[PDB]
């Protein structure tokens, strides 16, 4: 199976260096292009870094930019994150993600289990920060963005993630309406322009925990500030 | 003071001699270079890494025998020069360029040529995806680093009766530059395709222990005396000459062997290569 | 043993082929002719489309 | 003894579906069609060209999305293309350099492909690891792979160099139909727009239409002088057209059992690699071999194209299914993409 | 320009076209061999020398690496599948010398050595190899030189007016050969005289190839 598991996170004093391992397993690390997403307790997601397939493109987020240093090791399938002067605003939780990009791909599909460190644009609107429901019953959680992401480039670059307690977050919709594989048809996305929604009908208990709203229309990746369901 | 005229009584026949050879390579550098690059630009099969050195040399002389061809020839008809002193000024920046550019471009083929038959496991060791581009920029800002220092120097020299560099001002420099350019254009085209000849004879003399060139000769030696009847000359005269104290037609005779190399080369290096007969003939074809 | 079996597949197999029903040259043709001028509008190669909606400008 | 009679036997029935084929030939289809308009000339430009195989370039199937397609060549390569921005999708590295045919799964989801080494492989696009591997290795033919076809994402129908045609399910990788009767080597099949029927052809000039599920030859079709090299359904199904060597294309129908119509011009001498239809089927593209790609008017046989930016032989072409382009691949190792202006 | 995803693509796209060219050059730099003759006239002894579709043997020699191509089991029609190998570096044709006076079992009317020349004129002047040189095989010699002596050559050959001896014999054998060359500006053909004692015809095969491969290499770059 397709496996990442991280190492590295831990106590650090402030302003200090470490670094973050992602050793890969089970599929064609050098193809894919992989990022580093992190998450800052009982808060939202925030797009990290982004090393391309062959280290060819090199992005960074612009709270870390400079700071922080994504280099990837295909004969030993490794993602590394070099992390320096260490402010007390980076203690969250990092995953590092797969993603490969051609026609049809599937972007952001497996998150590795993460790893925590403990130190001491368009922006998604998802306002509705909690939906309150019993099983059985359909569910919309709307989304809205900044600009358009939706023109004659073809495609809407909304992607749907969920996040179970305790787990990671995984793919749901990509592009706005395509099904991820491994998740069910109840799921579905729509939306023009500027505004989307998840449709969850005929819910089960399983889907409780918190979903997001990402745009992949440039960078940096923006996600929303999260949507919970529970009961 | 300086003066732009060429009058003298030793030229008065030479001139002659000039202008009827000098609208004979502004007629066959405007036609063999233009044919080469069509079967490059058209054809894209034949953009191989080594025709890519083919083109720069057709480029190289193509400035040479379209935009500084006609403006020497009547030079030497009317015997004063026609425009200003700055275009003199870039017309001695441009025919300089233009042969040394030509020059390593000759010595830059005969490697690829050596690479590509004796040793053909590093000719994309050398000559990369884009270490092409590097050694076809690394000629033009060779060609025109290293003759810009001679600049205000660019007068018209009634001895060759073009715009060149004058050959008491351009000392030591200029024949230091003219002494590199014949100690690695002599250890390239003539080493290079000396090789060539003894690794195509030794590979056709294994196959007689297995019992009871000719072409490769003349063409190795239509590289070398072709490249030998331009540069030499010029480059022999210009370097022992500390004075000028030779005649006006000794040196038109050494300046004029050096419009060869925009004739000969259409004629060497695309005529005669296989790939652009055929590319000519698809074509033709298409 | 081989020849007698082959000649015998060869006539079942062709008086199989004997024992179907084939339409006049006139109808299937007027089919194929029928077929192509009621779908003469969906052929960007037959006429083409403006190029807003060609694909590959 | 009963070989002599047979064959006696033979040639009389055989002439009896002889006078039945004639006995419908009312009217050609040439007086038929001689009172609708001409289509004018198709002039079509190239809009993209697919470089990067480094051989002949053998076969090429069209993505049911219009939009993909693969290509087989022989520097062991097959090349899955983004046709719109001509992205490389795949790079699939074969184990047979010696492909002669490759097919696009109709779900997008598999490709096929086949050769000198009379396997035809199946290699899965979308897998979990991310690469394309060898799902199935369809063995059991004893010549060359000619042609492949999809019915699903699990039942293939093949033509061999061993005279036969076969259909195969995948997930257990054994025939469940063997299709016999040719006697030259089967060249190239066409599967039906309801994938019930199949036009296959052979280089003893014969097309034989089968049925896929009872597995027996429903008709044979002769006409041709030499070996059938392409064959292609009209798109309704109830007809389909040939390309031989002897520079002809032919257009039979499965209803009235006979030739209609033939493509042929006395400036072409050489063969015919390739034929498909247009959307509407009036336009009949043939891949010839003199390096051009000529388009036949399919109603009144006069022709009315040329595509010819090749230079070499045109071996594959095909239309997309929504019929937008044609893409053409050839021996010079270049795919072009082709279609007209208003 | 383009959108992130549409970069990443291209981005792909142009590490393809990087693996596609680097394992095209690795290919350009193999000597692909493709192996002709009738059946049994010493081509396994050849391939063993030189360690039901197709037959490909890979192997390397003096790190130059040669692929080799059988098609002998191939029983399809040749017309169909004979330009898939157009443009292989040479074709190893190979012919036992001792069948000059044995005769073919199925017709029993013809020479072997004639069907040999037939073999050899349907592949010498083939439209798909008029570029391509013929390496010739001539095996089993050192029989030869036994039923040279006590057999005459002249059964074989009318207008043979050359002695009974061993090398006048084989030089007329080689020479008849080569004369089938059609064309013989284009390609050339290569001849060795082996036996199942010797060492040296991998060394052959290198030395002859390594001619054609020189001879190659200076048409590309325009010497020739
Ligand atoms: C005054 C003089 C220097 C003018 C010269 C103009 C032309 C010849 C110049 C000189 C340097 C040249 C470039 C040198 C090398 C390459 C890389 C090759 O893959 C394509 C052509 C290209 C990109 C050339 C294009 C023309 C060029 C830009
Ligand atoms: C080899 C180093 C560069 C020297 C260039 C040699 C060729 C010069 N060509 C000239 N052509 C003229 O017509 N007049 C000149 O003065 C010179």
């Amino acid at each position: 199976d397709v496996q990442l598991v991280e190492s590295g996170g831990g106590l650090v004093q402030p302003g200090g260096s470490r670094k973050l391992s992602c050793s890969a397993s089970g599929f064609a690390f050098s193809s894919f292009g992989m990022h580093w997403v992190r998450q800052a307790p009982e808060k939202g997601l925030e797009w990290v870094a982004y090393i391309s397939s062959g280290s060819g493109t090199i992005y960074y987020a612009d709270t870390v930019k400079g700071r922080f240093t994504i280099s990837r090791d295909d004969p030993k399938n490794t993602l590394f994150l070099q992390m320096t002067s260490l402010r007390s605003e980076d203690t969250a939780m990092y995953y590092c993600v797969r993603s490969i990009y051609y026609y049809g791909s599937s972007p952001f599909d497996f998150w590795g289990q993460g790893t925590t460190l403990t130190v001491s644009d368009i922006v998604m609107t998802q306002a509705t920060s909690s939906v309150p429901v019993t099983p059985g019953e359909s569910v919309s959680i709307s989304c809205r963005s900044s600009k358009s992401l939706l023109h004659s480039n073809g495609n809407t670059y909304l992607y749907w993630f969920l996040q179970r307690p305790g787990q990671s977050p995984q793919l749901l919709i990509y592009r706005m309406s395509n099904l991820a594989s491994g998740v069910p048809d109840r799921f579905s996305g729509s939306g023009s322009g500027t505004a989307f929604t998840l449709t969850i009908s005929r819910l089960e208990a399983e889907d409780v925990g918190v979903y997001y709203c990402m745009q992949h229309l440039e960078y940096p990746l923006t996600f929303g500030a999260g949507t919970k369901l529970e009961l | 003071d300086a003066n732009f005229s060429c009058y003298h009584e030793s030229v008065l026949g030479y001139r002659y001699v000039a202008v009827s050879w000098g609208v004979v390579v502004a007629v066959t550098g405007t036609v063999g270079n233009v044919l080469t690059l069509l079967a490059l630009a058209i054809q894209p099969k034949l953009r191989t890494r080594f025709n890519l050195l083919i083109a720069n040399l057709t480029l190289a002389d193509l400035l040479y025998c379209t935009l500084l061809q006609p403006f020497s020839v009547d030079t030497y008809l009317h015997l004063h020069w026609r425009t200003g002193a700055t275009f003199c000024r870039v017309f001695g920046l441009l025919l300089f360029a233009s042969n040394s550019v030509s020059i390593l471009t000759l010595c830059l083929i005969a490697l690829g040529r050596y690479l590509l038959i004796a040793h053909p496991k590093l000719f994309p060791q050398v000559f990369s995806a884009k270490g092409i581009v590097l050694a076809l920029v690394s000629t033009w800002v060779v060609g025109v680093a290293s003759f810009a220092p001679l600049w205000p120097i660019y007068i018209l020299v009634p001895v060759v009766c073009t715009c060149s560099f004058d050959r008491i001002r351009g000392r030591p420099y200029t024949t230091i530059l003219m002494g590199i350019y014949f100690v690695l254009g002599l250890s390239s085209v003539g080493i290079f395709y000396c090789l060539i000849h003894r690794q195509v004879k030794r590979a056709a003399q294994a196959l007689d222990q297995y019992k009871l060139f000719g072409k490769v000769t003349r063409m190795c030696f239509a590289v070398f005396l072709c490249f030998a009847l331009s540069y030499i000359p010029f480059l022999l005269l210009n370097i022992l000459d500390a004075r000028v104290q030779a005649p006006r037609v000794v040196h038109m005779l050494a300046a004029n062997l050096t419009w060869l190399n925009g004739c000969i080369n259409p004629v060497l290096y695309a005529a005669m290569n296989r790939q652009f007969r055929q590319a000519y003939g698809s074509i033709l074809k298409r | 043993t081989a020849s007698i079996a082959q000649a015998r597949k060869l006539v079942e197999q062709l008086k199989m082929e004997a024992n179907i029903d084939r339409i006049k040259v006139s109808k299937a043709a007027a089919d194929l002719m029928a077929y192509c001028e009621a779908h003469a509008k969906e052929d960007p190669l037959l006429t083409p489309v403006p190029a807003s909606e060609n694909p590959f400008r | 003894s009963e070989l002599d009679q047979l064959r006696q036997e033979a040639e009389q029935l055989k002439n009896q579906i002889r006078d039945a084929r004639k006995a419908c030939a009312d009217a050609t289809l040439s007086q038929i069609t001689n009172n609708i308009d001409p289509v004018g000339r198709i002039q079509m430009r190239t809009r993209r060209t697919l470089r990067g195989h480094l051989a002949k370039i053998y076969a090429m199937h069209w993505g049911t999305d219009s939009r993909l397609l693969v290509s087989a060549s022989q520097d062991g390569k097959l090349i899955i293309w983004d046709s719109y921005t001509t992205n490389k999708v795949h790079a699939i590295p074969l184990r047979s350099s010696w492909v002669m045919t490759c097919a696009y799964a109709p779900s997008g989801n598999y490709v096929a492909c086949g050769g000198l080494d009379n396997i035809c492989s199946i290699y899965n696009l979308k897998t979990r690891e991310g690469n394309v591997r060898v799902s199935r290795e369809l063995a059991g033919h004893t010549g060359y792979l000619s042609c492949c076809r999809f019915l699903d994402d699990n039942q293939i129908v093949t033509s061999s160099g061993d005279t036969t045609c076969a259909l195969w399910d995948i997930e257990t990788g054994q025939q469940t139909t063997t299709f016999t009767g040719h006697t030259g080597d089967v060249m190239s099949l066409s599967l039906a727009p309801d994938t019930r029927l199949f036009v296959s052809g052979a280089c003893d000039a014969s097309a034989k239409l089968w049925d896929v599920r009872e597995g027996m030859c429903r008709q044979t079709f002769t006409g041709h002088e030499s070996d059938i090299n392409a064959i292609c359904f009209f798109p309704n199904g109830n007809a389909f057209a040939t390309g031989s060597d002897d520079a002809t294309c032919r257009l039979f129908d499965l209803r009235a059992d006979q030739e209609l119509m033939t493509y042929s011009h006395d400036n072409i001498i050489c063969g015919i690699t390739s034929v498909s239809f247009s959307k509407s089927g009036r336009l009949l593209l043939a891949g010839y071999d003199d390096f051009n790609c000529n388009v036949w008017d399919a109603l009144k046989a006069d022709r009315a194209g040329v595509l010819a930016g090749h230079d070499n032989r045109v071996s594959c072409l095909g239309v997309t299914d929504d019929g937008m382009a044609v893409a053409t691949g050839s021996w010079d190792s270049f795919l072009k993409i082709w279609n007209g202006s208003s | 320009t383009l959108s992130a995803e549409d970069k990443a693509a291209v981005e792909r796209s142009k590490m393809i076209d990087r693996n596609l060219r680097e394992d095209g050059e690795k290919a350009a730099r193999e000597v692909k061999l493709l192996l002709l003759g009738a059946g049994e006239s010493g081509k396994n002894t050849i391939v063993k020398q030189m360690k039901t579709g197709i037959v490909e043997t890979h192997f390397t020699f003096k790190d130059l690496h040669f692929k080799m191509f059988d098609v002998g089991a191939q029983r399809s029609e040749r017309k169909k599948w004979i330009h898939c190998f157009e443009g292989v570096t040479a074709i190893i044709f190979c012919v036992a010398l001792s069948d000059y006076d044995l005769v073919l079992a199925e017709d029993e009317e013809m020479n072997r050595m004639h069907a040999s020349m037939k073999l050899f004129d349907s592949i010498c002047n083939n439209k798909w190899f008029t570029d391509t040189s013929i390496i010739l095989f001539l095996n089993k010699k050192d029989l030869f030189e036994e039923k040279i002596k006590k057999s005459p050559l002249t059964i074989c050959y009318p207008e043979y007016a050359g002695s009974n001896t061993y090398e006048e014999a084989a030089a007329y054998i080689q020479c008849q050969f080569e004369d089938l060359n059609k064309r013989k500006d284009t390609k050339e053909i290569y001849t060795h005289f082996t036996c199942s004692t010797d060492t040296k015809n991998v060394q052959f095969v290198f030395d002859a190839v390594t001619d054609v491969i020189i001879k190659n290499n200076l048409k590309d770059c325009g010497l020739f």
